[PDB]
C-alpha cells in the first residue's frame, strides 16, 4: 500500500509499506531517504503514539493514511 | 450596514479636547471664548506636542465631516486599476486607451491617520510562549492574532486591538522565508476563524519574528530594523496590504460599505538597545490600492519597493512620492522607500494592578498546534497528562484553569467528541465571567463523559 | 436506521443497524467492513462502556448517533 508521513521540514513524503510491516521498519524507511535516525523519530498516527514492536495492521493503518513525525 | 461596536460608540462621542483656562479669558464661568474653547479631536498640534504620530480613524472621520460642512459619503478607498470595460471609441485595454480609463499620475504620501492606534496583548505570556518556537528551533515564526477591538484612551477617539491568543499555521522557515500566502495556510485558518468566532474572537492581525541572538550571553539580540535600515520590508508591506484587503473594516460612511482595515501587523525583533521588542504597523490605503493594482514588488533592497512595468495586464502611470527633507515631490521609479506606505502604532500589556479581562486563564501548559518540530505533539497522551487527572479530581477551580486555554479548546474540538451544544458549553466554561454553572452542565454532559472515558483507557 | 462509529484516528464509518440490534451484532458489523476482530473493539457511548448483551435502544442510541471505537 501507500502511506503518507508528514515530517519536521514541512515535507509530506509518500511511503511504500505493507500491512504486516513493523513500525521500526517504517522508521528505517524514513531514515534512509530523509536522513533522520530511527531514535530521533517519534511517530504519531492521528493522536495515537506508535510502538516499534507492533505493525501497521495492528493500528488499523489502511492505505493512504497519514502518520505524523515528531521530534524528541 | 453592521459596524463593530467600537465604531458605533466612538461615532457618538465628540472627542473634544479640553484646554487650560487662560489669563486672557474675561468671561467668568460664563461659556467659553477663543482662548479656552476645546480643541477638536484631530488637532494636529495637540498630536505633535504629545508625540502621537497619527490621528485616529474617528478623529479623521470627524475632520472630514466638518469639512463636508447634499450628502456624499466622506470616505472612499483609492483605486489605481485601469478601467478595462472602456469601449469609448476604442477597444478595451490593452488594445485601446483614453483619458476616461487610464489611471492618472499617483502621488504617494505618509498617511495622516491610522485605523488602529494601539496593540494591547492581554498577557505577556502570550508573547513569550510564541517566542519559545524561535528559542527552541532557531527558525523565525509567524502566527495570527485573535481578539477584538475596543476603545483606547491615550489618544483622542483611539482604538486598540486587544490580543487574546496567537495561532500558528503550518510553516517552514526555508529558502522562501516565512510563507503565509499559501493554500495550506489559508484553508486551515478558515477553520480556525470559524471556531474562534464561536469563542467571540476575530482574527485581528499578524505577528512574526525577526530575531538574531547577539552573542553576549544576556538574551540580547541584534538591532536589524531601525530608521537607517528598514522597519517592514517591501515584501512584508505587500503582505500586510493583502491581509488588510482581506480583512475589510465595515463603515457606514463609505460608498462601498468598507474602508481600509483594522488588521494589524506586528514584528518581534531587537530594538536599538538590543532587547527583544515589538513594533506594530499597518499600511496606508494607498499601499492597499497599489497592491490591488499589482504595481509594486520586492526589490534588492529591503527598504525599497520596486515599481512594476506597464503590461497588457496592468497599466502603471507615473508615480511620485512626497519626501520630507518641509517636503518635496520625487519620482518614485524605479524604487522608493516603502516607509511612506506605513503607519506606526504603539503596543502594550494591561497593568498588573487591576483585575484581568483576558478570555483565557492560561496561554501555556498544553502544546500549541504545529509545533511537532519542537517536540510538542497534540496527543491523546498529552491531553490525558494535561487534563485527565484534574478532570477526575473534581476540583472546579482547577478544571476551569486548565480548560481556559485557546489551543487546548481548539484541540478538543478537533477530536469531534463533544456535540456542537457541548462545544458551546466547553467554550462558556472556559471564557465566561460566570463559568461555574456552564462547567457543571458540561461535566455532567454525555459527550464530556465520553471524552473522559476515552482518556481513561487511552493511558 | 444509521449510526456512525468513530475511531481514534478520526475515520468515521457508517452502520446500518436497528434499535433492537445487540452491541455484539454492531461489533460484527464493524469487523466485516473494517476487518477488526470484536474482541479488540471497545465501543463507547455517552461516557458509558457498552455491553455485548444490551441493545442500541437500551442506551437510547437513535439515528445519526456516533459511537467511539477504542482499541
Ligand atoms: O460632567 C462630566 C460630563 O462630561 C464628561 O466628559 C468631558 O469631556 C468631553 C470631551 O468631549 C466633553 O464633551 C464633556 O463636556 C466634558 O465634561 C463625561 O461625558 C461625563 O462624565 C459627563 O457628561
Ligand atoms: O517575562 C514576563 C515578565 O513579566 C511578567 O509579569 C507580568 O508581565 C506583564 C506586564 O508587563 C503581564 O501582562 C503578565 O501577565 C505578568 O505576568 C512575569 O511575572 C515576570 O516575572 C517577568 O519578568
Ligand atoms: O528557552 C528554552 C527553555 O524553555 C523553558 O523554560 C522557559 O519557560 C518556562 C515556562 O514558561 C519558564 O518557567 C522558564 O523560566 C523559562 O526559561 C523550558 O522549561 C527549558 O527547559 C528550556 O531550556
Ligand atoms: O468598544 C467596544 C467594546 O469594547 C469592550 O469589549 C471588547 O473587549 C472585551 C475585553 O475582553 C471583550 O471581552 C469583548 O468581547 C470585546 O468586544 C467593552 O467591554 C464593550 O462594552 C464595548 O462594546
Ligand atoms: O518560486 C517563488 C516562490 O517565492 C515566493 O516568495 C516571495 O519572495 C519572492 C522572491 O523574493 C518574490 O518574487 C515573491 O513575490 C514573494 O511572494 C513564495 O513564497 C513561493 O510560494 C513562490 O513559489
Ligand atoms: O514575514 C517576513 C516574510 O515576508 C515575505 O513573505 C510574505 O509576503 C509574501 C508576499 O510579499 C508572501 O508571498 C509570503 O507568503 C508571505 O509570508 C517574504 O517573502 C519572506 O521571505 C519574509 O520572511
Ligand atoms: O520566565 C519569565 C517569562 O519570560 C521569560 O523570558 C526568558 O526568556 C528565556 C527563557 O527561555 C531566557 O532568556 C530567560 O529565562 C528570560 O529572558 C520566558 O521566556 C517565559 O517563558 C516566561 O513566561
Ligand atoms: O492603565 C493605564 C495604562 O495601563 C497600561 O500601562 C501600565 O501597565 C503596563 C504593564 O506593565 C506597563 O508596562 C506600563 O508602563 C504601565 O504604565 C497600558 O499599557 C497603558 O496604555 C495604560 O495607559
Ligand atoms: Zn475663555
Ligand atoms: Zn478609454
Amino acid at each position: 500500500m501507500q502511506i503518507f508521513v508528514k515530517t519536521l521540514t514541512g515535507k509530506t513524503i509518500t511511503l511504500e509499506v505493507e500491512p504486516s510491516d513493523t513500525i521500526e521498519n517504517v522508521k528505517a524507511k524514513i531514515q534512509d531517504k530523509e536522513g533522520i535516525p530511527p531514535d530521533q523519530q517519534r511517530l504519531i498516527f492521528a493522536g495515537k503514539q506508535l510502538e516499534d514492536g507492533r505493525t501497521l495492521s495492528d493500528y488499523n493503518i489502511q492505505k493512504e493514511s497519514t502518520l505524523h513525525l515528531v521530534l524528541r | 450596514i453592521k459596524e463593530l461596536a467600537v465604531d458605533e460608540e466612538l461615532e457618538k462621542e465628540d472627542g473634544l479636547i479640553p484646554r487650560q483656562k487662560s489669563k486672557l479669558c474675561k468671561h467668568g464661568d460664563r461659556g467659553m471664548c477663543e482662548y479656552c474653547s476645546p480643541l477638536p479631536p484631530w488637532d494636529k498640534e495637540y498630536h505633535e506636542k504629545n508625540k502621537i504620530k497619527h490621528i485616529s480613524f474617528h478623529s479623521y472621520l470627524k475632520k472630514l465631516n466638518e469639512n463636508a460642512n447634499s450628502y456624499i459619503s466622506p470616505l472612499s478607498e483609492p483605486d489605481f486599476r485601469i478601467n478595462k470595460r472602456c469601449h469609448n471609441g476604442h477597444e478595451p485595454w490593452p488594445r485601446g486607451i483614453c483619458s476616461k480609463c487610464q489611471p492618472s499620475a499617483i502621488t504617494l504620501q505618509q498617511q495622516e491617520f491610522r485605523m488602529v492606534d494601539h496593540v494591547e496583548f492581554q498577557k505577556s505570556e502570550i508573547i513569550n510562549e510564541f517566542i519559545q518556537a524561535w528559542r527552541y528551533t532557531g527558525m523565525q515564526r509567524f502566527g495570527y492574532m485573535y481578539g477584538s477591538y475596543s476603545k483606547y484612551d491615550n489618544t483622542p477617539l483611539g482604538i486598540k486591538a486587544v490580543v487574546e491568543a496567537i495561532y500558528e499555521p503550518p510553516q517552514h522557515d526555508e529558502q522562501d522565508g516565512l510563507t503565509m500566502d499559501v493554500e495550506q495556510v489559508k484553508n486551515e485558518m478558515l477553520q480556525i476563524d470559524r471556531q474562534a468566532q464561536e469563542m467571540g474572537l476575530s482574527r485581528i492581525g499578524l505577528i512574526f519574528t525577526d530575531l538574531s541572538d547577539a552573542g553576549a550571553g544576556d538574551g540580547s539580540v541584534f538591532c536589524k530594523r531601525h530608521k537607517d535600515s528598514f522597519f517592514l520590508s517591501s515584501l512584508e508591506v505587500i503582505m500586510a496590504a493583502r491581509h488588510q484587503t482581506r480583512h475589510p473594516n465595515v463603515s457606514k460612511y463609505s460608498e462601498q460599505g468598507f474602508f481600509s482595515s483594522k488588521f494589524v501587523t506586528c514584528v518581534i525583533s531587537g530594538n536599538l538597545e538590543g532587547e527583544i521588542d515589538i513594533s506594530s504597523y499597518q499600511v496606508s490605503t494607498e499601499a492597499e490600492a497599489l497592491v490591488t493594482a499589482d504595481m509594486i514588488s520586492g526589490s534588492t533592497f529591503p527598504s525599497m519597493a520596486y515599481i512594476n512595468d506597464t503590461t497588457d495586464e496592468r497599466y502603471v502611470p507615473e508615480i511620485f512620492y512626497m519626501k520630507s527633507n518641509i517636503t518635496v515631490k520625487e519620482n518614485a521609479k524605479p524604487a522608493f522607500p516603502v516607509d511612506y506606505l506605513l503607519v506606526t502604532l504603539t503596543h502594550g500589556f494591561p497593568n498588573t494592578d487591576t483585575e484581568t479581562n483576558s478570555k483565557f486563564v492560561s496561554s501555556t501548559g498544553f502544546p500549541w498546534s504545529n509545533r511537532q518540530a519542537m517536540g510538542q505533539s497534540q496527543d491523546y497522551q498529552e491531553l490525558k497528562k494535561y487534563l485527565f487527572n484534574v478532570a477526575s479530581s473534581g476540583d472546579f477551580n482547577l478544571l476551569h484553569e486548565k480548560i481556559s486555554n485557546f489551543h487546548l479548546l481548539l484541540y478538543i474540538n478537533s477530536l469531534q467528541i463533544l456535540s456542537p451544544d457541548e462545544w458551546k458549553l466547553l467554550i462558556e466554561s472556559a471564557v465566561k465571567n460566570e463559568w461555574e454553572e456552564s462547567l457543571l452542565k458540561l461535566v455532567s454532559s454525555a459527550g464530556w463523559q465520553t471524552l473522559v472515558m476515552i482518556l481513561q483507557e487511552s493511558g
